[PDB]
């Protein structure tokens, strides 16, 4: 059933987490 | 002529008799088709002896 369908979810889980290593780009000389 | 003559609320219910219900959810499935075809050969003409 497309019930069934759903896959395990987890209101643990945050998905709007950004990047916790940005890439940082050196200055132009 | 400085009086104040109205204001407005910010109160609400306490939906502990669940009178008012939210946006509803249900699940809902797509499908998606996409049959292959065969496309034109291309032969190699040889003799036979």
């Amino acid at each position: 059933t497309a019930d069934e369908m759903i896959t395990k979810v987890s209101d643990t889980k945050d998905l709007n987490v950004s990047t916790k290593k940005p890439h940082q780009i050196a200055d132009v000389p | 002529d400085l009086a104040v003559i109205g204001f407005e609320l910010d109160t609400r219910f306490t939906n502990t008799n669940r009178r008012q219900r939210g946006h509803l959810l249900q699940t809902r499935a797509l499908q998606f088709r996409h049959p292959i075809p065969m496309h034109a050969p291309v032969t190699l003409p040889m003799d036979t002896m």
